[PDB]
RNA sequence: GCGGGGUGGAGCAGCCUGGUAGCUCGUCGGGCUCAUAACCCGAAGGUCGUCGGUUCAAAUCCGGCCCCCGCAACCA
RNA sequence: UUUCCGGUGGCCAUAGUGGAAGGGAAACACCCGGUCCCAUUCCGAACCCGGUCGUUAAGCCUUCCAACGCUGAUGGUACUGCACGAGGGAUCGUGUGGGAGAGUAAGACGCUGCCGGAAU
RNA sequence: GUCGCCUCCUAAAGGGUAACGGAGGCGCCCAAAGGUUCCCUCAGCCUGGUUGGUAAUCAGGUGGUGAGUGUAAGUGCACAAGGGGGCUUGACUGUGAGACUGACAGGUCGAGCAGGGACGAAAGUCGGGACUAGUGAUCUGACGGUGGCUUGUGGAUGCGCC
């Protein structure tokens, strides 16, 4: 008959932005779970590894642009 | 026949056949043509065919353009078999025409045989058309 | 030692007077001067074997009077039989003092010598006002030995002039004197 | 320039066996230049050849039989 | 096979600290590190066993 | 469908892998003979079925295609 | 206080690109040297050092030019959540909310903070 | 024909989502292709130039990403994460606030701290590699260290821990 040379995928990663625009974290929360930087570290904000954007403080996640870049900030609790 | 030199993908999925013309709603090159009042797909050998009416009625005069290009390869399941085994081989080139698009234009003809080349093409084509002019 | 070469007293004087005059520049920095000279030669025959670089360092060392950039594949290629990173060339770079001195060495010396010497075209500007031309062979510079050559081998001269124009570079290298024939 | 990477080179002398000498510098080891002919000596320009061609094709004619 | 593990042990107290992989082919022989050894407790010299 | 094969004029090597295409016969030129066959001495001869890709580089690696084979194409 | 200019940010083309004209008081710069720290996978080109003569030609600065690029409504259309409806069928329509892309008028030859400079 | 892992599409703008659906990869590699510090900008195109040709090396002009990235693809990266030089071993030991993601086993990120280092004038960065595949639970056995235990005591032997 015939056969497909397909069939193979990988598991799904669960990618994506985990906390969003002015959600309450605390330090060392994780905010986007990205390949690449689509969004660069803020203020507050660390850089993982594998280019997790997690949250260097407390405070409240806000997404911004920094110069020419797509930046992800912590601003410090009120 | 018009079948292109290469695709990017040989097994794709079957074109969208709703909503209207996205564009080529209008006469671009020649004086007369036909307009498909109705959506479907348009093969290769329909093509061949209504632009052989065309040129054949018109003889040595005018010219003859072809809008649309049968660049969506359709695949065939492999006869008498079983659903399953993947997807089958490319078997049909195919246009994906929608109401409002402009398919064969003509031009350096008189109206009145230009109309019956165009009766001539649309005969042969699988979905609705009509003759359109600019004005005259 | 101290002393501004005789080629460099030449040019300040009698070619930036001349130039002055003869193009009118309305700014005093707007006339024309030899900016620097690179020495090349490609001795792509290295692929197969390392003795012509060495050969070539050799040579080019002896005529300029400082050691070489040896310039490494950027691409590697079969046709040409050479690898990435191959040692295919070499290059050096003259300015100020050692410009003016091997500008003056070579046209006072070395292109006289050269075998039924006709002059140098003068349509071998790059269109900036910068000239380049080629020597087939080598041993013409009498600053080098005679008799322990590995091989002959060719190079690349270049003068690059801070002129804007190709007119104004043929005036400027004209003047610096060269052999200009009228031909093609 | 750094030291130790490039060759001798010092004050050097050349006589160009016409009348010609000069206080260039080089890297002439252990000696100058004795030139064989210079610029100013060659008979390139000083103009001492002027070959052009000799395209008599009738003037040979005539040199042998007028 | 080509890239073996190799085990890293401090050169005072003989202690098999760690291990890691090398080439054998671009290092055929036995590999020197400054890593840190907890015994000593300090940055001693580590060397591949034999 | 699975697996193999396509290289001078013919029949066959070169395919783990890239870089140097070989043997036999035949073709062609010269000897030997009265002449031919045989034999003796020299030479040419295939850019590798085709399209495309990999790669610095493809007979060799990968895919499509064409041709030739073999096998399978079963249970009621 | 103002004007002009040099640094250093912010917005990241409404700022760019290209063309034209003009300017240097301080300043910036090219420029002039390489002795000295230092430097070139060769080269005092660059980096670095020593000068500020020369020069506004360029950088830089000012004015001008919508020319390429950029920005860009309103209205309409596509699509669409929900609720329905029509065709033999591809598919299409309506109600009620949302509503682009493109295109059109147009905007635009940047804006703004701090420090320093020379003058007022 | 397929069975685990990775990338894309299908997947309907979070995540997830099946088929013998559509495309490809993985079972490594690198003592630098890791760390750090400083420096650099490509491909293409045009012109000129010994050998030299479309294309080697050189010069000028142009050119912002179309080159490049050890390896698939995507997301990234010209501020370079791309190219080069110097010095190095953090391809650490003891840890982990706080999160991500799975039915669970599990998989992933991680600030701060101490020890002891590398680099940098410093600020600082360093718990392998631009990122995401390059992998196998438990059992049983093995080697190295440690010396917790040892059936009357001391050894031995065996075991435990790492
Ligand atoms: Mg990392
Ligand atoms: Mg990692
Ligand atoms: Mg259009
Ligand atoms: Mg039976
Ligand atoms: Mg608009
Ligand atoms: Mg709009
Ligand atoms: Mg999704
Ligand atoms: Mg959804
Ligand atoms: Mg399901
Ligand atoms: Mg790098
Ligand atoms: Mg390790
Ligand atoms: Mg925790
Ligand atoms: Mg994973
Ligand atoms: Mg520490
Ligand atoms: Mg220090
Ligand atoms: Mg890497
Ligand atoms: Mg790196
Ligand atoms: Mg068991
Ligand atoms: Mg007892
Ligand atoms: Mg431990
Ligand atoms: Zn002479
Ligand atoms: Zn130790």
């Amino acid at each position: 008959a015939s056969s497909s040379r397909n069939g193979r995928d990988s598991n799904a990663q669960r990618l994506g932005v985990k906390r969003f625009g002015g959600q309450l974290v605390n330090a060392g929360e994780i905010i986007v779970r990205q390949r690449g930087t689509h969004f660069h570290p803020g203020d507050g904000v660390g850089r993982g590894g594998d280019d997790t954007l997690f949250a260097l403080r407390d405070g409240n996640v806000e997404f911004g642009t920094r110069r020419g870049r797509r930046v992800v900030n912590v601003t410090p609790v009120e | 026949m018009l079948i292109p030199r290469r695709v990017k993908y040989r097994k794709q999925h079957h074109p969208k056949r709703t909503g209207a013309a996205k564009g080529g709603t209008q006469l671009a090159f020649g004086d007369y043509g036909i307009q498909a009042t109705e959506g479907g797909y348009l093969t290769n050998r329909q093509i061949e065919a209504a632009r052989i009416a065309m040129t054949r009625y018109i003889k040595r005069g005018g010219k003859v353009w072809i809008n649309v290009y049968p660049d969506r390869p359709m695949t065939k399941h492999p006869a008498e078999s079983r659903m399953g085994s993947g997807k089958g081989t490319p078997e049909w080139w195919i246009a994906n025409i929608k109401p409002g698009r402009v398919l064969f234009e003509l031009s350096g003809v008189p109206e009145d045989v230009a109309r019956e080349a165009m009766r001539l093409a649309i005969h042969k084509l699988p979905m609705k058309a009509r003759f359109i002019s600019r004005e005259g | 030692a101290h002393e501004m070469p005789r080629l460099k007293k030449q040019y300040r004087e009698q070619i930036r007077a001349a130039m002055q005059e003869e193009f009118g520049y309305r700014n005093p920095m707007l006339i024309p001067g030899l900016e620097k000279i690179v020495v090349n030669m490609g001795v792509g025959d290295a692929a197969h074997d390392s003795k012509v670089m060495d050969g070539a360092i050799r040579d080019i060392t002896a005529i300029t009077g400082q050691k070489p950039q040896v310039t490494k594949a950027r691409k590697s290629i079969a046709q040409f039989k050479l690898r990435e990173g191959q040692p295919i060339g070499c290059h050096v770079t003259l300015r100020g003092d050692r410009m003016w001195e091997f500008a003056d060495r070579l046209l006072t010396l070395a292109l006289p010598r050269i075998r039924d010497f006709r002059g140098l075209n003068s349509n071998q500007f790059d269109g900036k006002g910068n000239y380049t031309f080629g020597l087939s062979e080598q041993v013409m510079f009498l600053e080098i030995d005679q008799d322990k050559i590995d091989r002959i081998r060719g190079m690349d001269i270049t003068f690059v002039t801070t002129a804007q124009t190709n007119e104004e570079g043929k005036a400027l290298l004209k003047h610096l004197g060269f052999p200009f024939k009228a031909k093609d | 320039m750094k030291q130790g990477i490039h060759p001798d080179y010092r004050e050097t002398t050349v006589v160009c066996t016409c009348g010609n000498t000069f206080t260039t510098r080089s890297t002439s080891q252990s000696g100058t230049l004795n030139a064989d002919v210079c610029s100013k000596c060659h008979p390139f320009y000083t103009g001492k050849q002027k070959i052009l061609d000799a395209g008599g094709r009738v003037a040979r004619f005539e040199r042998r039989y007028g | 096979d080509v890239r073996p593990k190799i085990t890293l042990a401090c050169t005072e107290c003989k202690e098999r600290n760690y291990i890691t992989k090398k080439n054998r082919r671009n290092n055929p022989d036995r590999m020197e590190m400054a890593k840190f050894c907890p015994r000593c407790r300090k940055h001693t010299a580590h060397r591949e066993t034999r």
